[PDB]
RNA sequence: GGAUAGUGGCCUACCAUGGUUUCAACGGGUAACGGGGAAUAAGGGUUCGAUUCCGGAGAGGGAGCCUGAGAAACGGCUACCACAUCCAAGGAAGGCAGCAGGCGCGCAAAUUACCCAAUCCUAAUUCAGGGAGGUAGUGACAAUAAAUAACGAUUGGAAUGAGUACAAUGUAAAUACCUUAACGAGGAACAAUUGGAGGGCAAGUCUGGUGCCAGCAGCCGCGGUAAUUCCAGCUCCAAUAGCGUAUAUUAAAGUUGUUGCAGUUAAAAAGCUCGUAGUUGAACUUUGGGCCCGGUU
């Protein structure tokens, strides 16, 4: 304990990992359509309840 | 253009200014826009009057082409047009010549410089020349 | 009779009673006395530029344990010295001595957030460059 | 200087922004009507709430009150002219019974889709905004164009639109020129 | 009686001793020009109104005054004060809280542009003039509409606006807009961000790094070698050309309580009584009944 120096230790020491390239997401009404068709016809997430961001179990 | 079919609505006559005024709508399907000179000559022919007597201004094109709606004006002569139409419209039509007024800033500087001098200034010029050459 | 007057002509009494009682209100008294104009370091301002005097490490309150990074900033417009928090990871290294820094409130109106003792203001811009921009590499500090 | 140019806001964001049921219902509406933002449902709900407040203040008035009659007949007349209301439900209480779905269904997007000029509601919006659909005889690119009761009969492709029998656009011309160049 | 354009302690001479005040005078502060109005509100209400309209007051402070119907006029003079300019060292000339613009102050606010074409204004006056006013430049202050993609077959055609541009309209002349020859989509393209994922407050019991350190966190709180809370990746979420932050204010606030608070113990019944102002203050004075007229159902 005791840190006047070492400010930003974790921010500096964290191993950098770049943003991987992914297909561009649509914007606007297209994204609203994507959300609707991902949350209302893809309701397979239900396990008693509807999980919006299920963990990889 | 193609099937201009120039229509003139609200054609109330104006003897006070010696003119007939009307809102002119021109339909030009499959065309960008019809030019001022073409509209002027067409209105002159349709009203059996001289081209320089008629005048049109303020043409607003409707959305998506098809037609433009604006204001028309035909006089009883060419002298009436020359005396009642403004200078900018006359030079726009070519019936007059644009004045060569100096721009406002330098015109006002000239006005102030002349204001700071009293009289014709011939005596001032002579005295200044004598003092400078002496 | 519920204490307060009920007479049809007691409007003055009601008005004066309310006038005396309003002074107990926290915000009403503050606005009427103008302590924002008089006593507050910002003078009722949303922001204030100042010149940092020295860096500081202020220990966090319980149950937390950490050394929050702060700066002693003397306001340019007022001359008052206040402690300001540098609110992002590693952003303390951006701020140097005698650097013109913009200060904003800490969200809580004239109070301190969470486990910071006595620090009411935070740095937003350093030498005209945003702290979050410098943190996220969107801008480069002139350092001049 | 010039007299101030008056303006107003056309919507009102809701309190408790974060109700799961409200979010799900509005996303249902957006998905099944092609709305680009929640701002469109907010605007529609704000218009609904305004006209409903007017209708409630109108119903509060006593019957055959001159103001009640005048404003009520004006409101229902404009509602039926827009088409949000229906002719059979000409009474004032149906204004209260109205829902946002009626206003969302009287839009130009969904009306184009109902007329069948589009594959989907999103296709309808795309066609609308590329100056292809034209009410009456004039090009309009407003997805939220509240169609009047005498306009759905005259909704069709624009005379200038390549789908309306005009010159076949630009991509078709480019590909035809490329094909002709190759075959030459 | 003077003075006034005129009433008047407006001023002057004589005379009486009066005028205001606990129904809050006088004095002090105002980060106070007043109002029409603005934000937010079941009803009551709270806060704001420098600012586009009306009325005031000011031209750095203060006074005096000429002309004129109209001025205590400052883009008119006179003097002092405080600034400040050119001098050839005897002299002379100024008030941007107009327009632009510069410095300073700051968290905080635009071009030393074009034009009298509108709306008006003035003059001897249709014609001249007008930084009044309009146009353009800057402008994520705020408001309106709304692109960032649609379809087909299991990879293709078809459409389009951004962005250019002959042309015309537009305009005082122009810039843009409305139209439109021609050019202008296939992604590494013409690439939408701002905040967040423990709860309020839906959205990760995913991975790597750190190990009460760094740090996050409006509040509760997370973190001390298995972090759903820090720094990163992926995914997801809310709003979306907008999103967040700070301050102030409003609703929530029945925590300002007239509607509509609480006083035994949570803060609060003065130690008790008297008592002026103030608030409130027992009942009773014409009722009941007949005969018609004319309105609405």
């Amino acid at each position: 304990h005791g840190s006047l120096a070492r400010a930003g230790k974790v921010k500096s020491q964290t191993p950098k990992v770049e943003k991987t390239e992914k297909p561009k997401k649509p914007k606007g009404r297209a994204y609203k359509r994507l959300l609707y068709t991902r949350r209302f016809v893809n309701v397979t997430l239900v396990n008693g309840k509807r999980r919006m961001n299920p963990g990889p179990s | 253009s193609d099937a201009v079919t120039i229509r003139t609505r609200k054609v109330i006559s104006n003897p006070l200014l010696a003119r007939k005024q009307f809102v002119v709508d021109v339909l030009h399907p499959n065309r960008a826009n019809v030019s001022k000179d073409e509209l002027r000559e067409k209105l002159a022919e349709v009203y059996k009057a001289e081209k320089d007597a008629v005048s049109v201004f303020g043409f607003r094109t409707q959305f998506g082409g098809g037609k433009s709606v604006g204001f028309g004006l035909v006089y009883n002569s060419v002298a009436e047009a020359k005396k009642f139409e403004p200078t900018y419209r006359l030079v726009r039509y070519g019936l007059a010549e644009k004045v060569e007024k100096a721009s406002r800033q330098q015109r006002k500087q000239k006005k102030n410089r002349d204001k700071k001098i009293f009289g014709t200034g011939k005596r001032l010029a002579k005295k200044v020349a004598r003092r400078n050459a002496d | 009779g519920k204490g307060k007057p009920r007479g049809l002509n007691s409007a003055r009494k009601l008005r004066v009673h309310r006038r005396n009682n309003r002074w107990a209100e926290n915000n009403y008294k503050k606005r009427l006395l103008g302590t924002a104009f008089k006593s507050s370091p910002f003078g009722g301002s949303s922001h204030a530029k100042g010149i940092v005097l020295e860096k500081l490490g202020i220990e966090s309150k319980q149950p937390n344990s950490a050394i929050r990074k702060c700066v002693r900033v003397q306001l340019i417009k007022n001359g008052k010295k206040v402690t300001a928090f540098v609110p992002n990871d590693g952003c303390l290294n951006f701020v140097d001595e005698n650097d013109e820094v913009l200060l904003a409130g800490f969200g809580r109106k004239g109070k301190a957030k969470g486990d910071i003792p006595g620090v009411r203001f935070k740095v937003v811009k350093v030498s005209g460059v945003s702290l979050l921009a410098l943190w996220k590499e969107k801008k480069e500090k002139p350092r001049s | 200087p010039r007299a101030p140019r008056t303006y107003s806001k056309t919507y009102s964001t809701p309190k408790r922004p974060y109700e799961s049921s409200r979010l799900d219902a509005e996303l249902k509406l957006a998905g099944e009507f092609g709305l680009k933002n929640k701002k469109e449902i907010y605007r529609i709900s704000f218009q609904l709430s305004k006209i409903r407040r007017a209708a409630r203040d109108l119903l509060t008035r006593d019957e055959k009150d001159p103001k009640r009659l005048f404003e009520g007949n004006a409101l229902i007349r404009r509602l039926v002219r827009v088409g949000v209301l229906s002719e059979d439900k000409k009474k004032l209480d149906y204004v209260l019974a109205l829902k946002v779905e009626d206003f969302l269904e009287r839009r130009l997007q969904t009306q184009v889709y109902k007329l069948g000029l589009a594959k989907s509601v999103h296709h309808a919006r795309v066609l609308i905004t590329q100056r292809h659909i034209a009410v009456g005889k004039q090009i309009v690119n407003i997805p939220s164009f509240m169609v009047r009761l005498d306009s759905e009969k005259h909704i069709d492709f624009a005379p200038t639109s390549p789908f309306g029998g005009a010159r076949p656009g630009r991509v078709a011309r480019r590909n035809a020129a490329r094909k002709a160049e190759a075959s030459g």
